């Protein structure tokens, strides 16, 4: 029975989560689609001339 | 073709003649930028023994519109403040200031404005270029959301008072100010915001700037029909002072 | 041990367990795509077709 | 987050704006009719119009329209004026100089006749156009600087077009009238003359054009940022110095050792921008009349890189090898 | 020299002929590609079956693979007196349609 | 006796008796899942 | 030695990490932990670029020619004089570019200001970072990049163009090509305008934001403001950036073949008769 | 020798302690990253190859 | 006495004290993994 | 030579120290880094040879 | 006398003093690693 | 001549001694790095052909 | 008497005897350098 507690003392409860979720699934889930995007076919290339 | 000497052709010729256009232009274009905040001075406020590479430029008169004179530069310099509450950290040179007061009410660091004139800034008719929406003949809001009646959020959370006019631009047709009404709670009288700080939402108008219990010290205008420069500038300062001096957390390190 | 739930007195419950909770998940969505992109654990090998 | 100003929040609208006016009578030849656009209102102005009409902007038009016309209808003809085929090669076509066995005489209208003609044209076309130019600034009692700064990138425009052909001595030299066809032109003119890349001028000429790429990024960043002081107000900030002037000069004062003033960063803009077609007429009007390999001249001049290790695809690998087998 | 060139690789039926009385990739005579022309205007602003794509003339393979005409276009001083019938950039054009053929 | 959030030593004691509970179960089934997913196929 | 309106600005505070351990000036420089760490960054690399010039032989400015490694060695480390030094210097680079950024971030916000010029500069990292990083992450080599020439450096661009046969032909870099050209114009334009207003014929009065409005109105009946020009040249500038990293990062990974034969789509289309 | 601890006096430990940490890491992480770059001390190629 | 962050002489000696111990720990802990390492595989 | 004691009322050590560590620490990576690109004085190579 | 960060002539030596019992600490190390190196590998 | 020490009443010493030191450096590196490009004066390859 | 640093004749005095003998000190140890280097490989 603490009621008294949250109604006296009020704050944001989602501001923390937002960050955690946009990074991973922002940052780090996108990397993966853009990475997996071209890289799929890969390639291979034959030198003919001076580094 | 031939060459004069060695392998000295027209395309040698050319581009010497064009290192040499060069320098002269690089000079010029140095020079020309060297009109404000010259010359240079210590912390301590005398002149400094080391004035640079270049020399200073001749001077160049503007003749102003609406009867306001001639301007002649380099010159004097006549927006500097007189009175400064700051105070020295160190004997020598190099480092910071630390404020002697409320930095916010002082007019200092990033809440620094500049002694421009006290009168308004006029478009070609003649009249004050910035008027309210109340006064202009025939405006109106044509596209987006209207603000006016909305409530004004302060960037602690707390609702300060509601919108009551625009302040436009006649001659470029664009909104400059938006005009609050303050709550008894939260000060009296009305102020202006710049346009460039606050979101427009479909139920609130939201600035984070400062807080709530910052909104009675804004300066006011002297009429409620225009504003003057100087005016403007000590207004928008003090809204600019706030992302650094609201909260003690936005002026210490982050990491 | 015996004194671990001292933690509630520095971290506010409340912005704590949202937070977890979004991280839990994006988690586990992560282990199953990375389960699911190879051959041997994909399970819809078995599935995927009826007879 | 907090507002960047790139998109209007609310946009207000008012009676049209017709104009300044003096003893001049600018009214006399604008037209009346204004219009406005919403769309274009979240980024900028939104109204549009009115015009001036004089005699050099009716004269530029109608030489424009013609020279558009006649290259358009030799391409239709080249086709057998088949439009569905018109449409198809649209990209390929291209009215062709003439043959270099023709020097500077006149050529027939199969062998480049047409293509002269419609050369006068667009050239009476952009000479009007520059005097509009020239006039309006003239009659509005105000500098002369956009009509120098055009002018500069018509010096290469005739020095691709005009001089050049005149001092090699053939209508040949000039640069076909079409979309792949100008690309193709360009290829060939690097390859013919050695490697355009050791053209100095050249060089010169990719300095100021990335130079002012770059000033133009920073600039608009710089006003941009400094708004919330009314920095974009740039003339009453030159009269009357305010505090958006001293933060933007401050910046790049503490950030690269030096900075300029509110009125002294568009000279800088507008000088980078001008020296990149007279460099780079410099640099077209010197190939072939002077120089004729480029690649050669740096060798001699001692600034062409030199390189130890082989050629061929033996000396890395083998054809087995890069196949797999 | 060309077909032994670094191995034993001969040529039969079976190279040029696989299987058909009429070997793939042969080629003929089709210079005159847009109408109402007469000169270098005739060979080249068309995309066809030997232009490689490009808007680059369809003379070569005709004048070069067939007749015997100049394909170097380069000057071997940095500075040369230019004389009429020296060759000039629409040479190289044909040059670099054989090229991109090649 | 500190307390930056404003609870007291009896209430965070409550509390983490019941976060405790509430993980052990989470934890108490995601071994059954992953003892059944080794039996599916196995890892080691 | 200070500007005359400089002093009220040199406040404390305002720094992402390192508080006044760094909060100083040296001359008209900005100090940090930025400041320190590119200091660090940059000097490393001019100093490795000048050993290996004189392990090279020449300290001739056009001469100098600092490489990247063979394509046998893949993605791995070689040796130091056969391409290793380019990777460390690749590091260093990336390092120091990535320090002035966050220098800029730093005093931005000392100065109460917007962050759209560390935006900005970091278009043109992504542009660097494509051309040496993620082209040859992508084509499996380290050899990819283009090596560190005052002269050598264009014949790589030249070499890279000329093996996809005619480079003219790539949609991409037409894209980029028209903004490049587009953002110059603007430039010069604007230029010439506000130049126009601030300084009239001898004996004339100055002008102001309406005289310009006119004279754009009057001479291509539109006119785009003062609000506006600003921000189109930054988006015309930071197209232009990013369509040269796309162009350039989709000749090597996603088409092989000459970039004429693209165009093919559109030759073939079943809607032609 | 002895009067090193003056040190403190000049530079606020607050500062210093997040700056070598900092410091440490990345120059612990730059020498094993070294170190698997060769080939007689990467430990990974090691293992591979002698069982 | 000399001092530009505000702490006192007595102050500074006490931090040096815990400082200097934890850099003798970190050290002699660097020293056996040295020694480890160079049994294993030797340089020099 | 005794009078040298007088440079520090010249100099603030607060600029002077963080500017003689940044120089320091950049010689010796750049003399290290040096060493390492010969032959006869880089010990990773030469440990692994006399194997 | 000239002073132009505020110190006075006790403080400098003070500071003067520490910073050269620094100095002779490193140059002393360096000798011996020097001194170790060449008897490894000599260079002249 | 005994009136050389007049140069400190035009020039300020903090600055001459930052140029100083810059110059000073540079200049021995410069120096160093100079020799090292000879084939006669590199100690590191001599010390390679004496063995 | 000129002076644009704000210095004394004095203070100029001073100042100069240290910064000349520290000249003199680099120069020794400079001249004792290259006489060892020319023992070890002349160059004249
Ligand atoms: C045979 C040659 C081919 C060709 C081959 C290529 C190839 C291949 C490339 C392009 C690329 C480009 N081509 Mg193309 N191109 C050709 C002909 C042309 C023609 C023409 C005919 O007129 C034009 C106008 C262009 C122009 C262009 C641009 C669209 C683009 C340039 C990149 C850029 O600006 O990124 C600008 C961004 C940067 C890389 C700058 C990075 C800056 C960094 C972050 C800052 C460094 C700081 C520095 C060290 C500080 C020093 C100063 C201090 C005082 C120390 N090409 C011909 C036909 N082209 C390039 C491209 O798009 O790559 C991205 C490219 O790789
Ligand atoms: C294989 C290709 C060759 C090459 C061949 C050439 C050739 C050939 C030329 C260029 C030229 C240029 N090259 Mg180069 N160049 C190469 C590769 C590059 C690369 C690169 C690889 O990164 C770059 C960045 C460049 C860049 C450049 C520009 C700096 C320069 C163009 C000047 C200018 O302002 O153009 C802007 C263009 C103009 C201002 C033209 C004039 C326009 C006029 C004013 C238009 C009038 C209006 C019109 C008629 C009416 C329109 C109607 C409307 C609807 C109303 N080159 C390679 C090596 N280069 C030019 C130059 O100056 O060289 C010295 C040139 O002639
Ligand atoms: C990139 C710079 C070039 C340029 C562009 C340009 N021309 C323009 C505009 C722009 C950006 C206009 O906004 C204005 C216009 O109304 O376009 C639709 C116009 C125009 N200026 C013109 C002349 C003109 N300017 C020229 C020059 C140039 N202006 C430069 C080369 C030339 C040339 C190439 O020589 C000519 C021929 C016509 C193309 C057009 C005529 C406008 C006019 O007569 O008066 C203003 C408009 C009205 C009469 C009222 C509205 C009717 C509009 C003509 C149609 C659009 C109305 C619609 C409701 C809005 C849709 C959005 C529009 C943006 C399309
Ligand atoms: C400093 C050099 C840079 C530069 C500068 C520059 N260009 C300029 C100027 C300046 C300072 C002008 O003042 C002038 C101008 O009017 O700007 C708005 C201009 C100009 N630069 C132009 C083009 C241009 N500039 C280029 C380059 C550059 N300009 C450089 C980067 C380039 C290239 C290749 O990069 C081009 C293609 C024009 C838009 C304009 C010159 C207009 C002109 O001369 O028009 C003559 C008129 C005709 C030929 C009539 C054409 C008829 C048409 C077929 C129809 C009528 C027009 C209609 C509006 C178009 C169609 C509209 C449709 C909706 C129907
Ligand atoms: C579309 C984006 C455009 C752009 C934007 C842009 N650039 C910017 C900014 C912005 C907005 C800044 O704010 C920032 C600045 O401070 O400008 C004054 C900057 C800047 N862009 C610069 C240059 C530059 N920008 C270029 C291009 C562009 N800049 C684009 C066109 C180019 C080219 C090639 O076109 C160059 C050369 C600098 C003047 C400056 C930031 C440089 C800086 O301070 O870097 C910090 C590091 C050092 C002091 C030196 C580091 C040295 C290295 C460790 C060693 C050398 C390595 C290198 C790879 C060798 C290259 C050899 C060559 C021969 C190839
Ligand atoms: C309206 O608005 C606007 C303005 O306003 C009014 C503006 O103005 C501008 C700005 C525009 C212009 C001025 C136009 C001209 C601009 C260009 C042409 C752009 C191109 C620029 C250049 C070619 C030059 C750029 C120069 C650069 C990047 C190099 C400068 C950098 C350094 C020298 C190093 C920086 C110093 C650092 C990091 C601090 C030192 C580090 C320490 C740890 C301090 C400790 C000390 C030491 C180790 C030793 C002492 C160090 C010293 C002396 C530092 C110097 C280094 C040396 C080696 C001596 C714009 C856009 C604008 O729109
Ligand atoms: C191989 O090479 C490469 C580069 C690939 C590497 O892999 C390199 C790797 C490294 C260089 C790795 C380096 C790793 C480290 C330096 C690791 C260091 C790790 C630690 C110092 C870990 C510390 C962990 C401490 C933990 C978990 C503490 C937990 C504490 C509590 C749960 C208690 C909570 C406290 C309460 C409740 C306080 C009570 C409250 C009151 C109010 C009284
Ligand atoms: C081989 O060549 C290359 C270039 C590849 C290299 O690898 C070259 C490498 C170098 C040149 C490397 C150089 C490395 C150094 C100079 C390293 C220096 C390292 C140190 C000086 C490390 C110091 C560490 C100190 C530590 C850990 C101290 C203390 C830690 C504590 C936890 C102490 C806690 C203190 C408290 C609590 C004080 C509180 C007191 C109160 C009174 C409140
Ligand atoms: C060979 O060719 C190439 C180019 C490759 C080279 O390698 C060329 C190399 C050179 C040209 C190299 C040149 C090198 C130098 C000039 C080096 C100079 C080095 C020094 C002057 C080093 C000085 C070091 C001094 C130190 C470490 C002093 C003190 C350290 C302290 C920890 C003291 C701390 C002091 C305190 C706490 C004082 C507090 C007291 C109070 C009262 C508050
Ligand atoms: C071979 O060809 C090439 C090009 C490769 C070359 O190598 C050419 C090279 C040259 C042309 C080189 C030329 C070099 C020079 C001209 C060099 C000159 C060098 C000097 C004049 C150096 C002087 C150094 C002096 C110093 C270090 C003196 C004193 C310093 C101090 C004493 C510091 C202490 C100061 C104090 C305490 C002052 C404070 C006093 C008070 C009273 C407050
Ligand atoms: C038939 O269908 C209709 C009616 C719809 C049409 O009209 C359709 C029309 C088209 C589809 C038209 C398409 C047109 C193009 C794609 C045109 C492309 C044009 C160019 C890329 C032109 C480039 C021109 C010039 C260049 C690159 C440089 C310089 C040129 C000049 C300086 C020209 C000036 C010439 C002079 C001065 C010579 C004059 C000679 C005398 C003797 C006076
Ligand atoms: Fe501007």
């Amino acid at each position: 029975k603490w009621f008294d507690e949250w109604n006296s003392k009020n704050p944001t409860d989602i501001y923390k989560p937002a960050i955690v979720v946009g990074v991973a699934g922002g940052a780090v889930f996108a990397a993966a689609l853009l990475v997996s995007m071209g890289q799929p076919l890969a390639t291979d290339s034959m030198q003919t001339g001076p580094r | 073709e031939e060459t004069f000497f060695g392998n000295f052709d027209l395309a040698s010729l050319s581009l010497w003649l064009f290192y040499g256009f060069f320098a002269l232009l690089i000079y010029y274009l140095q020079t020309e930028n060297m009109r404000e905040g010259y010359p240079l001075e210590d912390e301590d406020g005398n002149t400094a023994a080391n004035q640079g590479p270049f020399p200073l430029p001749k001077e160049k008169t503007f003749k102003l519109q609406h009867g306001r004179g001639e301007l002649t530069l380099p010159g004097e310099d006549v927006q500097r403040r007189d009175n400064l509450a700051l105070r020295k950290t160190a004997h020598g040179n190099g480092f910071p200031m630390e404020p002697t007061g409320d930095p916010m009410l002082d007019g200092v660091g990033p809440a620094s404005w500049s002694k421009r004139r006290d009168v308004p800034e006029l478009d070609a008719h003649g009249h004050p270029k910035i008027v309210p929406m109340s006064a202009a003949e025939g405006f109106g809001v044509s596209a987006g959301t209207d603000p006016r009646g909305l409530p004004v959020m302060a960037g602690d959370g707390e609702i300060v008072g509601l919108v009551s006019d625009m302040w436009i631009d006649e001659a470029e047709q664009l909104v400059r100010y938006l005009e609050l009404e303050l709550d008894p709670e939260w000060g009296d009288g009305k102020r202006l915001v710049q346009r460039q700080m606050v979101r427009i939402k479909s139920d609130r108008v939201k600035v984070r700037s400062i807080y709530g219990k910052h909104f009675k010290n804004v300066p006011k205008t002297k009429s409620p029909n225009q504003v003057t420069l100087l005016e403007e500038d000590k207004i928008m300062a003090y809204y600019a002072g706030g992302t650094l001096y609201a909260d003690e957390s936005r002026l210490e390190p982050q990491l | 041990m015996s004194k671990f739930y001292k933690i509630w007195l520095i971290f506010d419950p409340r912005r704590v367990f949202v937070a977890q909770g979004v991280f839990l998940f994006l988690l586990a969505a992560m282990i199953h795509l990375v389960l699911l992109s190879t051959e041997h654990f994909n399970w819809f090998e078995l599935a995927a077709a009826n007879a | 987050p907090e507002y960047q100003n790139i998109f209007t929040q609310v946009q207000v609208q008012g009676p049209a704006e017709l104009g300044v006016d003096n003893e001049n009578n600018l009214t006399e030849e604008r037209t009346t009719g204004t219009g406005f656009s919403q769309l274009i209102g979240w980024i900028g102005n939104a109204q549009l119009g009115p015009i001036y009409l004089g005699w050099f902007g009716i004269i530029s038009l109608v030489t424009g329209t013609l020279w558009f016309n006649i290259v358009g209808f030799n391409m239709l003809s080249q086709v057998g004026y088949s439009i569905p085929e018109f449409i198809r090669q649209l990209f390929w076509l291209a009215l062709e100089p003439p043959s270099p066995e023709y020097g500077l005489r006149m050529p027939p209208l199969d062998d480049g006749g047409w293509f002269i003609i419609a050369s006068f044209f667009l050239l009476v076309s952009v000479i009007s156009w520059w005097l509009r130019t020239y006039q309006l600034a003239e009659m509005h009692k105000m500098g002369k600087h956009v009509a120098w700064a055009f002018a500069a990138a018509i010096w290469l425009f005739l020095v691709l077009g005009l001089f050049r052909p005149i001092l090699m001595g053939s209508w040949s030299e000039a640069v076909p009238y079409g979309i792949f066809p100008h690309l193709d032109w360009t290829t060939a003119f690097s390859i013919r003359y050695g490697n355009l890349y050791y053209n100095p001028f050249h060089a010169l000429s990719i300095v100021f054009l990335y130079g002012s790429v770059l000033l133009f990024a920073m600039h608009g960043a710089t006003i941009l940022a400094v708004t919330r002081f009314g920095g974009d107000r740039e003339l009453e900030q030159i009269y009357d110095r305010g505090t958006a002037s001293e933060r933007a000069g401050l910046f790049w004062r503490w950030t690269m050792g030096f900075n300029a003033t509110m009125e002294g960063i568009h000279r800088w803009a507008w000088w980078f921008a001008v020296l990149t077609p007279i460099t780079g007429g410099i640099g077209i009007l010197l190939t072939g009349t002077v120089v004729d390999n480029w690649f050669l001249w740096a060798v001699e001049h001692n600034f062409a890189p030199d390189y130890t290790q082989d050629y061929g695809y033996e000396a890395y690998t083998t054809y087995d090898g890069f196949l797999g087998r | 020299g060309h077909v032994y060139a670094n191995a034993e690789v001969g040529v039969t039926c079976f190279t040029c002929h696989r299987g058909q009385a009429v070997p793939s990739e042969v080629w003929y005579r089709i210079d005159p590609v847009t109408e109402n022309t007469s000169g270098w205007a005739s060979v080249q602003n068309r995309a066809t079956s030997l232009s490689q794509f490009t808007s680059l003339p369809s003379d070569a393979l005709y004048q070069y693979l067939l007749n015997y005409e100049q394909i170097a276009v380069h000057d071997l001083e940095s500075r040369v007196e230019t004389l009429p019938g020296d060759p000039t950039w629409q040479n190289t054009e044909r040059t670099y349609s054989l090229m991109n053929y090649f | 006796d500190l307390s930056f959030t404003g609870l007291t030593d009896e209430q965070a004691q409550e509390l983490h008796s019941v976060y405790m509970s509430g993980l052990w179960l989470f934890s108490a089934v995601a071994v059954v899942a992953h003892l059944a997913t080794f039996i599916w196929r196995p890892w080691f | 030695a200070l500007l005359s309106f400089e002093r009220k600005y040199r406040v404390r505070g305002g720094t992402l990490i390192g508080g006044d351990l760094f909060d100083f000036w040296v001359g008209p420089f900005y100090v940090g932990f930025f400041g320190v760490t590119t200091a660090f960054f940059a000097l490393l690399g001019t100093i490795l670029i000048f050993w290996g010039a004189s392990q090279q032989g020449t300290f001739n400015p056009w001469l100098i020619n600092i490489a990247p490694p063979d394509l046998s060695y893949g993605l791995g480390m070689a040796p130091l004089m056969e391409g290793g030094l380019w990777q460390i210097i690749t590091i260093c680079a990336i390092g120091a570019f990535v320090s002035w950024a966050l220098r800029e971030v730093e005093i931005c916000r000392k100065l109460g200001m917007g962050y759209h010029v560390p935006f900005a500069f970091s278009v043109a990292i992504f542009a660097y970072v494509t051309l040496v990083v993620f082209r040859p992450l992508l084509m499996g080599a380290w050899g990819h990049g283009f090596p560190y020439g005052i002269w050598s450096h264009l014949d790589w661009v030249s070499n890279t163009g000329y093996a996809y046969l005619h480079f003219h032909y790539n949609p991409a870099h037409m894209l980029a090509v028209t903004f490049f050209f587009t953002t110059t114009l603007a430039l010069a334009l604007h230029g010439a305008l506000v130049l126009s207003a601030a300084n009239p014929p001898k004996g004339e009065e100055v002008k102001g934001p309406d005289n310009e409005d006119t004279f754009f109105r009057d001479f291509i009946g539109y006119s785009i403001g003062t609000l506006g020009i600003h921000r189109v040249g930054l988006l015309l500038a930071l197209n232009a950036g990013f369509w040269s990293a796309v162009c350039i990062i989709i000749s090597g990974p996603v088409w092989t073949k000459g970039w004429p034969e693209w165009w093919n789509w559109w030759l073939e289309m079943p809607i032609w008769p």
